[PDB]
């Protein structure tokens, strides 16, 4: 049926009219399918007791208050730090994964998950797991394809490398394939979970998004930074608070439309905060001019604004936005103010003549001057040669006396200015 | 630096960072406190240059110390400012983009690669549907299309062997997997097998497109973009405007706009969105990319801020005010001014006034330097100071100058190429331009507000090309034909017809002068007038064999005034030049007798004399016009009333019903026309010759005096239709659009028109006036077609040494002679001479220039038909041999080597578009006496004794004494003749007759009849009449003609007694007269038919124009073309298919039947099998060029588009030289298309140069090989012109982008050889001047 409508908003709202709406009862299933799938995720991650080792190492280097727990940090951590270190010693008691021990680890995790981490080491100890399971994958993914390919159930050449791998390791691969592989179920699990409330509420962010599209950017542009906000709102819902969703939801889209148009849809780039004071200044000039009937004087608009007369004067010249080359200054459309602008950078040929003149002028005076004077002159002045050279360089190069060159400038400067001598270059006097 | 030729090709993504100084990734422009430019953005320092020349941001490294080197903690270099209008940009795509010009632009190279259609690639771009690259297993294959839904019900059954993909992506991976040798042979072996027209073309062109692809080293990868280039700062600049504001380029907003979708894609995909935002985002990114490289072609033009649609790139090339066209091939210059004109009649044909101070102004630098040579300024400066304060050593400084230099004259529109010429300034006070008089015509230039610009040439070499090839008195003779421009006009030929023109007794009769000198001396004293009849003593001079001049001294009858005008006339011409009433056409024909025999400078010394002299003796006459000088006929108002009572009955005649509308309306426009020219014949008779004076006795009568009369005569401006509008009736008038008004406006301007006649008349008048208004336009854009088709054409070698030609006879259209051969041969070259051993012994020596001389030779034996070589069958290859062209008609001898001859030809052919505008056929009779000679006419003797023709084509001639044709006419078929061949006829004795209305089927013999075939009710109608009872047989057609009666043919035995039919002698043919349907015999079945007698009757029932010849020009096909016979032999109907008519020719000798469809509505002239030769006419109607080129040959071809061009410009009275419509249609049969399989790299179906044909075809020859077999195409002015070897001058001409992508694609290289391309490349032009130097360079080509 599809009339070949190659307009990218029906497109876009073809697309998103499939998804129906659904209020009260999903955002609650899915916000609670998003929370066990992030806690399962915690849970495999405490499971692994290297990354727990690592992780408090960490804290130690570096040394963020108020955790949420259903010197304060030391003090809280001291006693972790030591249940941590008398569960390594049961681990070692017996059994590699013993029910005690395992018993210790969920009590271990149990008071772990009371306390806040910063989402950027929960990141740093995923990756922490991601760099040593490719290297374990990488290594052996050899050794499976040829025992695979060739043995079918060398051997033993090939069995030194991966007890080494597990040396480097050393812990078990299969608990540590079961951790990864857990990581990656939770994950999918609160990916797939998220997407559906993002593909419920792009309706929201059409009606927020069509509040603003009065001339700014474009009307997909401004739909498309708010489903950026959307996406973040999405991550910040607590459904534990009670309210609605779209009560939270929409402070997020704002933000993320109106800092957008803000740094982007001018050419020149005015900073946010200059945005919002011209922003206040037209809103005030709005009513203002209502109230009195007219146009509101700078210095009246001053006085409402609070705000010294110069600042407002500066405002109003900075605000205007740049004019196209193209627009058509004749009443006819032939003409365009392109074809109307002139090239400053360029030079005449008149004055490029006369620096040319200028030049040859200087070099025959010069000549006519004493050999040393003229030499000296020349080096001072950076005359025909790339750069000049100061009076220690010359003193140090031809005399070492300082005030003999200023005497020889002395001298020259006299000679030159005998009015035999510099009839030519009076004809360069109004420059 | 220096280079040889152009070429163009698809950029590799590697190639686009090759060309990059960095990548841009900020859309920020500049601060917008501190206007310096941004880090990353689009103005960078770092990347595009410095802003300031020699000084980094920071300025650590400074002083020329460090060059190239970079400032590190700036990252500004220290070099040029320049750069910043030559370095380029990059942007990487986070997801390849498709390039709009390879997708959209029909047809779509993709869509050819791919073979899928272009709707199937569109869907896939815009995430609408799937498309599988590779399906290993059996189920799918490559390229087809996969819906939503059916990806999903094919992904979860098969799985892992499925590779299907959606967008630009799937796009690019199968143009990357495609192998190009596999179809390339695939589809050379499936032409092999099957042709199917249309399957084989587009096979055919598919196949070009690999092959080509192939060759050039392209790879399909990189039709979609993954880099993309960004342009230097400086061609779109941001500017501060004075105001404080700025002023910017559109492509800042594209750029800025395509850069923040990609940093958001990278964004998002950073982000693990979910996917139908990214989607959202790739569609977007795809749009903005779109919008950059070519606005609105996307369908939605993303406008501005303001209204309006943004300008991008492609928009900066194409148009009427693109690169192309408004920077490149003609831009503003230095060294100019312009002002109004004005009149100077003081001047020399060589001299302009030029106002001082534009003279101070354009010569500037010169007077500076001159300044400085004899030491009055010390430097420039001092010299500028001297100068604007204007000291009198200036002035002098000035005026040593100007003298020697030319300048050039200017007045816009240029039509032809005497609109620039080059004077010789003599300065003047005053602010207008004072232009010689006679070189008006030239410009078309009238002193009522005009203006002209003024250039200056610099060089020596400019000088001396002014001074040579432009200079106004080297312009005497137009190129177009060969007659004068410089033509005296109105003042000055109304001076001297006054001056020459003589008068009864008045003062001097019979006096005797020793010569002229005694007739001023008379004239000036008041002793004898201008007008006497007066005998003078005359030498004159008289050029001998070995060219002496021989002086001849007698007594001589003349005036006073002829004799003073003596005084001017150069010596070597006859006195009888002068010694009559000199109109227009005598003085024009004065200067071209001057010219031809005396030469160049006495012309031009005695055009000045004759202007001087004619505006003197205007002067003196003191010619004026009062209004009784407006005479109205004593008999008007009589005439007016008679016609006025005569309609009057006539109107009253048709209420008795006796007439009808259009009965009444005919008669009285007739009765209107009668009285208007009863009128106005009346009032020339009062006015011309009304002038009764006595002779010393009694009355005489003689012409008159009358100024409006002599204005008349002279030619000076006036003519025959305005004096009948000042004094007799205005005439008739039209409605707005094409009635004629009933009553005519009576009333002339001298007595006023009335309310109602005023409002009648501006209908006309507007008319007329928008006409002219809405016309220019199309006659320049005609002739700019036409000089970009033929601009190549230069003279380039001596003898082609061909033995080709045309034959040329005169045009004897109708009964009257339209152009002897003296107008139409003067001036070419003969080959093949023609030789007349008896009667004229006629002595054509080869290969000469027709002079006048020859000309007159050839009158005198009157010869009719020459071979002529013509520039259509020259043999050189780029370009035409002088011989094949003739002379150079302005200059007036053998063409010089080197000249550009296709821009003459344009311009002679577009230059007279703007003046050019927007039934008794019972029997033929003969006007003069003469003998009549038939040709190609198949004659049967009836008992009548008079000679029935059946041949189709019958022409008829009138031989004089001499033995030259001075009438044709074309018999019609089945008409009765008068006379037989041989004996002389009768001036207006008629010789043939036939039936208007009807074709008849004229009877040969005499016996019964019988009815063949045809019964009543199945194929005639039986018809009943009252008490006479007369019936008449009509045969009816298959369309009615019932299921039973179909296999019917109708024919006509005739039969003797015993049925027998003897046959005729020697040939075996059986008389069976199978008649076409609809043979209506009246008689009925068993009537003894006379021979001679009608057997059947059948009945048989223009532009002209500016479009008729851009059509004839363009090649433009008929609606109803006539069908022509493409082989010889017999002809017949066959079985009719759904009513197509169907027609079959088996050739006599030939084996292969050839069919032909006709449309069902159409008549067919011929019957039955006849001797129909190639392209002989069977239908009635226009016939297309295409149809003459391909049955007739190229000589056909030529002679009918010149005939029919000129045609339309007789009609006007626009003299123009055939020779330049030759050349037209020389550049118009270029190409030529190859029907076999040769020995060279040639195919079926392929369309190449006839030129490049011809070198490969003789250099097989040249080794016994056989070459390929061509035949030629006609094309129109734009295809020709759009198909050319190179793709400047055709992206230059029209349709810009599809140009530039097939020369992109295929790879092509220019190299460089027409005038636009040197023009544009800032070049010598290959043509006059500059030939020799690019033939240096041509032989550079052996030591290289
Ligand atoms: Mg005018
Ligand atoms: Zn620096
Ligand atoms: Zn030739």
């Amino acid at each position: 049926e599809i009339g070949r409508t190659t307009d990218p908003v029906r497109m876009y709202m073809r697309e998103m009219g499939t998804v129906e709406l659904l209020t009260r009862e999903g955002e609650i299933d899915i916000a609670k399918r998003i929370e066990d799938g992030i806690n399962q995720v915690q849970c495999s991650v405490a499971e692994y007791p290297e990354a727990i080792t690592y992780l408090l190492e960490q804290y130690d280097r570096v040394e963020f208050v108020d955790p949420n727990a259903e010197e304060l940090a030391r003090e809280k951590f001291a006693e972790l730090r030591a249940q941590y270190v008398v569960t390594r010693d049961t681990i070692k008691a017996k059994g590699r994964s013993h029910a005690t021990a395992q018993e210790e680890i969920l009590k271990l995790s149990e008071v772990f998950k009371q306390f806040r981490l910063v989402p950027k080491q929960f990141d740093y100890l995923v990756n922490s797991m991601r760099v040593m399971m490719d290297r374990v994958r990488t290594q052996e993914r050899l050794i499976m394809k040829l025992c695979v390919e060739q043995c079918k159930m060398e051997v033993h050449r090939a069995l030194q490398k991966l007890q080494q791998i597990e040396e480097e390791t050393g812990l078990t691969i299969e608990q540590v394939k079961d951790i990864n592989r857990r990581m990656s179920i939770g994950e999918a699990k609160a990916r797939r979970a998220k997407k559906e409330m993002v593909e419920a509420n792009l309706r929201l962010v059409i009606s927020i998004a069509k509040k603003y599209t009065n001339r700014g950017l474009q009307f997909l542009d401004l739909i498309q930074e708010g489903n950026i906000g959307l996406m973040k709102a999405v991550d910040k819902f607590e459904y534990r608070r009670g309210y609605k969703f779209s009560t939270y939801a929409t402070w997020w889209i704002r933000q993320a439309i109106t800092r957008s148009i803000a740094d982007q849809a001018r050419t020149i780039r005015i900073p946010v905060h200059m945005i919002e004071t011209i922003n206040k200044l037209n809103r005030i000039s709005r009513q203002m001019l209502q109230e009195m009937g007219r146009e509101p004087t700078p210095e009246e608009l001053a006085e409402r604004m609070l705000m010294p007369e110069d600042k407002i004067r500066k405002v109003l010249k900075i605000a205007k936005e740049p004019i196209s080359m193209e627009t058509p200054i004749g009443d006819d459309e032939d003409s365009h103010l392109g074809d109307f602008i002139e090239d400053t950078t360029l030079e005449l040929p008149l004055d490029s003549a006369t620096t040319e003149s200028l030049r040859a002028a200087t070099h025959d005076v010069l000549a006519g001057l004493t050999a040393r004077e003229a030499k000296v002159l020349r080096m001072r002045f950076g005359i025909d040669m790339n750069t000049d050279y100061t009076l220690e360089e010359v003193g140090k190069q031809f005399d070492v006396t300082r005030e003999r060159i200023r005497q020889i400038e002395a001298k020259a400067l006299r000679k030159l200015r005998h009015p035999s001598r510099s009839e030519v270059l009076r004809s360069f006097l109004d420059d | 630096e220096e280079f040889d030729a152009i070429k163009i090709a698809l950029a590799s993504p590697d190639m686009i960072r090759s060309w990059s100084f960095g990548e841009v990734k900020k859309p920020e422009t500049i601060n917008y406190r501190t206007f310096k430019p941004e880090r990353d953005g689009l103005f960078c320092a770092r990347i595009f240059g410095p802003v300031k020349d020699y000084e980094c941001l920071c300025g650590k490294y400074k002083r020329l110390k460090h060059r190239g080197v970079i400032c590190e903690k700036c990252g500004v270099e220290v070099t040029q400012t320049k750069v910043r209008r030559e370095r380029m940009g990059h942007i990487e795509l986070a997801s390849p983009t498709a390039h709009i010009w390879f997708l959209k632009s029909l047809p779509s190279r993709i869509g050819l690669l791919l073979d899928m259609p272009l709707r199937d690639i569109e869907r896939v771009l815009y995430f609408e549907s799937y498309v599988v690259i590779e399906g290993g297993m059996t189920n799918l294959e490559r390229q087809q299309i996969l819906t939503e839904e059916q990806y999903l019900d094919a992904l979860e059954e098969f799985g892992d062997e499925f590779d299907a993909k959606m967008g630009a992506e799937a796009i690019q991976a199968l143009l990357k997997s495609m192998d190009l040798e596999q179809e390339c042979e695939q589809l050379r072996e499936e032409l092999n097998e099957t042709n199917s027209e249309t399957k084989r073309k587009k096979l055919t062109k598919r196949i070009k497109l690999l092959e080509a692809f192939v060759q050039s080293g392209n790879k399909p990868e990189w039709m979609i973009l993954t880099v993309l280039p960004v342009l230097p700062p400086d061609l779109r600049p941001l500017v501060p405007l004075d105001g404080g504001r700025f002023a910017t380029s559109d492509l800042n907003d594209l750029y800025r706009r395509v850069i923040n979708r990609n940093n958001r894609l990278k964004r998002l995909l950073d982000l693990a969105a979910p996917d139908i935002i990214v989607r959202n985002e790739k569609r977007m990114l795809q749009e903005a990319v779109d919008a950059l490289l070519d606005n609105g072609r996307r369908g939605r033009a993303i406008t501005g801020s303001n209204k309006r649609p943004l300008k991008s790139l492609a928009d900066m090339i194409k148009g009427k005010q693109g690169r192309f066209r408004q920077n490149l091939l003609g831009k503003r210059v230095d060294y100019s001014g312009r002002s109004v004109i004005t009149v100077g009649p003081y001047l020399r044909l060589h001299q302009c006034g030029l106002p001082k101070k534009m003279a101070l102004e354009l010569f500037k630098p010169f007077i500076y330097g001159k300044l400085e040579l004899r030491g009055l300024a010390t430097t420039i400066k001092a010299a500028k100071k001297m100068v604007e304060r204007e000291e009198a050593v200036v002035w002098d400084i000035l005026d040593e100058v100007i003298r020697e230099h030319p300048v050039l004259l200017n007045r816009a529109p240029t039509l032809h190429r005497l609109g620039i010429q080059a004077f010789e300034p003599v300065l003047i006070e005053g602010k207008a331009i004072q232009l010689h008089p006679l070189v008006c015509a030239a410009y078309n230039a009238d002193f009522d507000g005009d203006q002209m610009a003024v250039h200056v040439p610099l060089t020596l070499e400019a000088q001396l090309e002014a001074r040579a090839l432009m200079m106004s008195t080297n312009n005497i003779l137009s190129p177009a034909n060969g007659e004068p421009i410089i033509v005296p006009s109105q003042d000055v030929v109304l001076g001297l017809y006054y001056m020459t023109r003589d008068c009864v007794n008045a003062k001097g009769e019979g006096m005797v002068l020793t010569g002229p000198k005694e007739a001023e001396r008379l004239y000036r004293s008041g002793l004898a007038s201008l007008h006497a009849r007066v005998k003078v003593r005359i030498t004159e001079y008289e050029k001998d064999a070995n060219g002496e001049l021989v002086a001849k001294t007698s007594l001589k009858d003349t005036t006073v005034g002829r004799a003073i005008l003596w005084m001017i006339v150069p010596k070597g011409l006859p006195y009888s030049i002068v010694n009559q009433a000199l109109g227009k056409k005598a003085i024009s024909k004065m200067l071209n007798t001057c010219y031809r025999i005396l030469g160049l400078k006495p012309t031009v010394i005695f055009a000045d004399q004759i202007m001087y002299t004619g505006f003197a003796y205007a002067a003196r006459s003191g010619a004026s016009v009062g209004i009784d000088d407006m005479v109205i006929p004593e008999k008007k108002h009589e005439i007016i009333s008679e016609a006025e009572a005569e309609v009057a009955e006539i109107q009253e005649q048709f209420q008795s019903g006796l007439v009808t509308a259009g009965e009444r309306y005919n008669k009285v426009i007739d009765i209107w026309a009668a009285a208007n020219d009863r009128v106005s014949k009346a009032m020339m008779d009062n006015l011309q010759t009304e002038t009764v004076i006595n002779r010393d006795g009694q009355e005489e009568k003689q012409v008159s005096f009358n100024s409006i009369y002599m204005m008349a005569d002279s030619g000076a401006r006036g003519s025959a239709a305005q004096i009948r509008q000042l004094a007799g009736m205005r005439g008739l008038m039209a409605k707005p659009d094409g009635s004629i008004i009933e009553t005519p406006i009576t009333a002339n301007f001298r007595e006023g028109l009335n309310v109602l006649q005023y409002f009648i008349s501006t209908h006309g008048a507007r008319k007329g006036l928008a006409d002219t208004a809405l016309k220019t336009a199309n006659s320049g854009y005609l002739t700019r077609r036409l000089v970009d088709v033929a601009q190549d054409l230069v003279v380039t070698e001596d003898d082609c040494g061909t033995h080709e030609g045309i034959m040329m006879t005169p045009v004897i259209e109708g009964g009257d002679v339209k152009e002897p051969l003296r107008d139409r041969v003067l001036g070419r070259v003969t080959a093949e001479d023609v030789l007349k051993p008896g009667t004229a012994d006629i002595l054509v020596p080869r290969n000469t220039l027709l002079h006048e001389q020859w000309c007159d030779l050839l009158e005198e034996n009157s010869v009719d038909a020459v071979k002529v070589r013509s520039v259509v069958s020259c043999d050189t290859d780029f370009g035409v041999c002088a011989h094949c062209y003739g002379r150079d008609l302005a200059r007036g001898h053998i063409i010089n080597k080197g000249e550009a001859i296709g821009v003459i030809a344009a311009q002679s052919i577009g230059e007279p578009g703007t003046q050019l505008t927007m039934a008794a056929e019972s029997s033929i009779q003969v006007k003069n006496k003469g003998s009549i000679k038939l040709s190609n006419v198949k004659s049967v003797v009836n008992s009548s004794g008079k000679l029935v023709i059946t041949s189709r084509n019958t022409e008829l001639k009138l031989i004089d004494e001499f033995g030259r044709t001075k009438e044709s006419y074309k018999v019609p078929y089945g008409a009765v003749l008068a006379k037989g061949d041989g004996e002389q006829v009768a001036g207006g004795e008629t010789v043939a007759n036939w039936d208007p209305h009807t074709m008849p089927v004229i009877t040969e013999v005499s016996g019964f009849v019988r009815f063949t075939d045809m019964i009543d009710g199945q194929t005639i109608t039986r018809q009943t009449d009252e008490l006479t009872g007369l019936s008449s047989l009509v045969v009816l057609d298959s369309a009615e003609r019932t299921a039973g009666g179909k296999d019917l043919r109708p024919a006509l035995k005739i039969v003797d007694a015993q049925g027998n039919d003897v046959l005729i002698p020697g040939t075996d043919m059986p008389a069976q007269y199978f008649l076409p349907g609809k043979a209506i015999v009246q008689l009925e079945d068993g009537v003894q038919i006379s021979s001679g007698d009608t057997l059947a009757r059948i009945p048989q029932e223009i532009t002209g124009g500016l479009p008729r010849v851009a059509d004839l020009f363009e090649a433009r096909r008929p609606k109803e073309p006539a069908i022509l016979a493409e082989i010889s032999g017999i002809v017949s109907f066959g079985k009719e298919t759904k009513g197509k008519r169907r027609l079959v020719i088996t050739p006599v000798d030939g084996s292969d039947p050839y069919e032909e469809m006709i449309p069902k509505w159409r008549q067919l002239n011929v019957f039955e099998g006849e001797r129909v030769e190639r392209g002989d006419v069977i239908s009635d109607g226009p016939e297309a060029p295409h149809d003459i080129l391909r049955l007739r040959g190229v000589h056909a071809v030529t002679r009918y588009i010149v005939n029919e061009v000129q045609d339309v410009y007789r009609l006007q009275g626009v003299k123009i030289n055939d020779k330049h419509i030759e050349v037209i249609v020389r550049q118009m049969l270029r190409k030529a298309t190859i029907v076999n399989a040769g020995s060279s790299d040639f195919l079926e179906g392929e369309q190449v140069e006839y030129s490049r044909v011809k070198i490969a075809n003789r250099e097989l020859e040249a080794n016994g090989k056989v070459g390929a077999t061509y035949s030629r195409d006609l094309l129109g002015i734009t295809k020709a012109s759009l198909a050319t070897e190179s793709f400047i001058s055709a992206a230059s001409f029209q349709e810009t982008t599809r140009v530039l992508t097939e020369a992109a694609v295929a790879g092509k290289r220019d190299e460089l050889r027409g005038l636009k391309e040197n023009v544009i490349v800032g070049r010598l032009i290959p043509a006059g001047t500059g030939y020799a130097y690019h033939q240096d360079r041509m032989r550079r080509r052996a030591a290289g």
